């Protein structure tokens, strides 16, 4: 088979981690024990993708759970799903990052990231044929943001012929008040553009404002954020874990979305938050990415998108048409054919029929440009500068880090304004 | 004698296999199981379908083939299959990762890997054979397998067995049912490595095949499984000559000779007729007449392109099933009278006509009605250039920004390849340009 | 007469040998030329992750010659 190894570092990692597993165990119809109990087969088909197969029919995650702090590593064990986890590939530590990113990646972590290996070592040497690692985290703390970067290069070393994903949550304050985050991104940014092959851009701006504005949910808790983020890694892995028209991998994935290396970040989105028309319109919409980010002020590079549910399939065809004639510019026009569709069967809990969306859009410089307007603002003051060189670091690597975002966002830019002719 | 081994390469190439090798199956009354209770010769024979068919001495006839895919996913369907009696374990080659829409893998990386497997496979075959006719190569163009692994392939082959002659039956991208973005790029890649070696291409327009099954069978929305079997037909059309004998029958190889006028110039438009539904064939008999002004009718084409605006250098009529001599040469004298059917000045206008007595047969559950004669004309035409010209543009958009080509230098590959590969169907293009002009 | 037939037999054996060693020699060289380049890539890749590792040695030794 073809095995994905899973990894989530720090709280917020765990967290969507978790999720990610309640619910695409639920899509297989496996139980928290691990056995199968479902009704068809297309569930079992391309399962072991991300599960192992133990004595007793017992189907176990290929996860790896990481955080410097052990506290969340009971609220995982005990909360759903938790006796479904393979216990040696709990990796945690006694210090805790206190959201810096030199602990995280030079210090603290670079003291546990050993036997973290061992393990990602151990899950990877049993596999038939290994594809590559998916990455959960976000880059406003100090563990799953350190130290997950950290990881990741790590990794790649023993690793290098092998795919690099992540599912990246960007910091906003409009959900953590902490005030040293857009360091802890900015730097995380500059491990990311060199170091992974595809990242899906999880914005916490993006998703307050969809649960606050849409859903009518004001004073959103991290339990909304993650249903919708559950929603958007379901749909997004959904062409890895089934069997389709056409079967899907990580690295068919990286070709067919990244036309320039650095430029591997996606903009994802959901549908709905009904009949064909609808869905199409609504996933092109603004409000419906999960990036904080206005496709229709930049271009797309490419796009895919799946459509779950029994529907028209027809209708879906002619209607995907439809968008890139109506909004031809947004597209670029010298990477012909840069939509595709995807058609899934079975659909996700609770929905007779949803579309998720993956973009590689140029408007993406916007999320990096808020994040370096924030990192900025802190760094011309140095404040709370002493946190990291006293992990021995030096300013210039927070200034090579300012300067690589900065070059991402201007290269972005260059094939925004480039033409066929 | 007179052998023919089949390669099946890739997704496209085994799955188009599968049906292919079923329509033969049912053509020659041969059984899931191999038996062929209508064959006498029970453990060997020299009759016209052991060209395609080996025999052992337990009774079964086994294909000449072999079925070759980098991933395992699509072999195994074959392997578990209603057809799994048919092959040899030994036949169905495969490995444990694709080429991942890459021409580079499929060609260096993960090819190099099972390539002396493949040519060991296909050399315990030709070593079963008293006179090794050629070789018939399944392939897409898109895929990484399809395209890299084929090239790789046709270079060994033309290596291990010389001059012998290697045919091809290539799967031309389309935008409806892709599977890649880089498709233009592995398609111009392969065509450029292939050209040498190959003798003669039967290129398949994948939107061609998807508009008749929506057009012709009214299928909404075409699958593999819809366009495969229309393929087969007309792979069963081409190959038919040499399954069966007749009085009519002209071999493909004769065909070839007015087809081929210089060694580039070997891509046959092919174009197939009658594509029915039961519902509308059903109390509707179509002629000799009707078939054949059929396939001058752009929209029955294997290939989206426009004849009657461009020249011809071979027109070539193969027909099967209730068909006379006395009604195709009146068909044919009413269509050169009303079409826009012009040859080149240095070659001669006639049709060869070739006909296999044997009548046309469907697959059970199928979408194409069963009819009583059919025809597959191969004609060469400069407007298949057509088709190079609306693939090297879209070469040309990508390759002018260098997008997406770090996937191929991260696997060794040089740009000069790209440029090279370019160029070489920049001079395919003026070729066809070259032929059609009128002589001094 | 017979001279003239043996040399065109003889013609044709030695473009048929010309094309097949050729084509043995092209691709061999295609070969070699892509597995240099294949690895001269993994290599540099791999270096700069060296270069990583030297740098995190660097960080964690200037840490403890601040105390
Ligand atoms: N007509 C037809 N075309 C097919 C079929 N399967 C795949 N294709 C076409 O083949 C192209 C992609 O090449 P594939 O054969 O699927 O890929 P591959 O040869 O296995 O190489 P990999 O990338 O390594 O998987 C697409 O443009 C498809 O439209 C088929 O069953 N019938
Ligand atoms: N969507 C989401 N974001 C979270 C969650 N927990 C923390 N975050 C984000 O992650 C950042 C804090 O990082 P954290 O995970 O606590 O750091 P770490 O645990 O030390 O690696 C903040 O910017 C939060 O918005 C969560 O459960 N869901
Ligand atoms: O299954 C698939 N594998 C690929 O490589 C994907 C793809 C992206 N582009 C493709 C192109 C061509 C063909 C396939 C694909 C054009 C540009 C972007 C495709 C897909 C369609 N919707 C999805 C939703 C989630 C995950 C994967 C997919
Ligand atoms: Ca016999
Ligand atoms: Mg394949």
């Amino acid at each position: 088979m073809r095995e994905i190894v899973h990894i989530q570092a720090g709280q917020c990692g765990n967290q969507i981690g978790a999720k990610f597993w309640e619910v695409i165990s639920d899509e297989h119809g496996i139980d928290p024990t691990g056995s199968y109990h479902g009704d068809s087969d297309l569930q079992l088909e391309r399962i072991n993708v991300y599960y192992n197969e133990a004595t007793g029919n017992k189907y176990v995650p290929r996860a790896i759970l990481v955080d410097l702090e052990p506290g969340t590593m009971d609220s995982v064990r005990s909360g759903p799903f938790g006796q479904i986890f393979r216990p040696d590939n709990f990796v945690f530590g006694q210090s805790g990052a206190g959201n810096n990113w030199a602990k995280g990646h030079y210090t603290e972590g670079a003291e546990l990231v050993d036997s973290v290996l061992d393990v990602v070592r151990k899950e990877s040497e049993s596999c038939d044929c290994l594809q590559g690692f998916q990455l959960t985290h976000s880059l406003g703390g100090g563990t799953g943001s350190g130290m997950g970067t950290l990881l990741i290069s790590k990794i790649r070393e023993e690793y290098p012929d092998r795919i690099m994903n992540t599912f990246s949550v960007m910091p906003s304050p409009k959900v953590s008040d902490t005030v040293v985050e857009p360091y802890n991104a900015t730097l995380s940014v500059h491990q990311l553009v060199e170091n992974t092959d595809e990242t899906y851009c999880i914005d916490n701006e993006a998703l307050y404002d969809i649960c606050f504005r849409t859903l009518k949910l004001t004073t959103p808790t991290y339990g909304d954020l993650n249903h919708l983020v559950s929603a958007t890694m379901s749909g997004v892995t959904t062409c890895l874990r089934f069997p389709g028209q056409l079967n899907a991998d990580l690295r068919k994935l990286a070709v067919n979305m990244v036309p320039f290396p650095r430029l591997h970040f996606f903009m994802p989105g959901f549908a709905p938050l009904l009949t064909v028309p609808e869905l199409t319109q609504q996933m092109f919409d603004s409000k419906n990415m999960m990036a904080a980010c206005d496709p229709r002020h930049g271009r797309y590079l490419t796009v895919a998108a799946i459509f779950r549910g029994r529907m028209s399939m027809k209708e879906v065809d002619e209607q995907m048409l439809n968008v890139q004639n109506k909004n031809s510019s947004y597209f670029v026009e010298w990477i012909p054919n840069n939509v595709k569709t995807a058609v899934c069967d079975i659909p996700p809990r609770g929905l007779k029929m949803s579309a998720t969306f993956i973009g590689n859009s140029t408007a993406i410089q916007e999320l990096f440009k808020r994040i370096s307007e924030q990192f900025t603002a802190m760094f011309r003051r140095k404040a709370f500068l002493h946190w990291y060189t006293g992990e021995g670091m030096d300013e210039m690597e927070f200034t090579e880090a300012e300067s690589n975002m900065n070059d991402l966002v201007s290269e972005y830019q260059q094939y925004q304004d480039a033409t066929a002719d | 004698m007179r052998e023919c081994i089949s390669i099946h390469v890739g997704q496209a190439g085994v799955q188009i296999g599968n049906a292919c090798w079923e329509l033969y199956c049912l053509e020659h009354g041969i059984q899931p199981d191999g038996q062929m209770p209508s064959d006498k010769t029970i453990g060997g024979g020299d009759d016209s379908f052991n060209t395609f068919f080996s025999e052992t001495g337990a009774g079964k006839h086994v294909p000449r083939a072999v079925f070759v895919d980098l991933e395992p996913t699509v072999i195994d369907e074959v392997r578990t299959g209603t057809y799994r009696q048919l092959f040899h374990p030994e036949q169905l080659i495969t490995g444990k990762e694709d080429a991942a829409n890459n021409y580079a893998r499929g060609h260096y990386t993960i090819g190099k890997e099972i390539i002396d497997l493949v040519l060991d496979r296909i050399r315990k075959l030709a070593d079963q054979c008293t006179g090794l006719q050629g070789f018939l190569v399944f392939h897409s163009f898109g895929g990484g397998t399809g395209s890299g692994f084929t090239s790789l392939l046709m270079e060994r082959l033309s290596v291990d067995y010389g001059k012998k002659s290697k045919l091809e039956f290539s799967i031309y991208p389309a935008p409806q049912v892709s599977t890649a973005v880089v498709e233009p790029y592995n398609s111009i890649l392969t065509t450029h490595t292939t050209l040498e070696h190959s003798d003669c291409a039967f290129m398949v327009d994948n939107e061609a095949i998807y508009d008749i099954c929506r057009r012709n069978l009214d299928i909404e929305r075409p699958t593999y499984t819809n366009l495969n079997r229309l393929i087969s037909q007309i792979v069963s059309s081409i190959t038919a000559s040499l399954r069966f004998d007749g009085a009519l029958n002209v071999d493909l190889t004769e065909f070839q000779t007015n087809l081929v006028p210089y060694p580039r110039i070997h891509f046959p438009l092919a174009t197939y007729a009658p594509v029915i539904s039961a519902e509308k064939a059903y109390h509707e008999q179509l002629s000799v007449a009707e078939i054949t002004n059929a396939c001058f009718e752009p929209a029955n084409q294997m290939v989206k392109c426009d004849p009657r605006h461009g020249k011809y250098m071979a027109c070539c009529l193969l027909y099967r099933g209730d068909v006379v001599p006395k009604d195709v040469n009146a068909a044919i004298a009413t269509i050169k009278t009303k079409r826009s059917i012009q040859f080149v000045d240095w070659c001669p206008t006639g049709f060869k006509v070739g006909i296999n007595y044997q009548p046309p047969t469907v697959v059970p559950g199928g979408d194409l009605a069963k009819v009583q004669r059919a025809v597959c004309m191969l004609s060469n035409t400069t407007a298949i250039a057509e088709a190079w010209a609306r693939l090297d543009h879209k070469f040309d958009l990508m390759y002018a920004k260098r997008a997406f080509v770090h996937w191929y230098v991260g696997e060794g590959m040089e740009e000069g390849e790209f440029s090279e590969a370019r160029e070489d169907m920049a001079a395919l293009e003026k070729d066809y340009e070259e032929v059609g002009v009128d002589s001094v | 007469k017979r001279e003239h037939e043996r040399e065109v037999i003889q013609k044709a054996i030695e473009e048929n040998n010309n094309f097949i060693k050729m084509a043995k020699e092209k691709l061999a060289q295609k070969m070699e030329s892509n597995k240099e380049n294949r690895e001269a890539h993994l290599a540099a890749m791999l270096e700069r992750l060296q270069e990583k590792d030297k740098h995190a040695e660097e960080v964690r030794k200037n840490k403890e010659l601040k105390e």
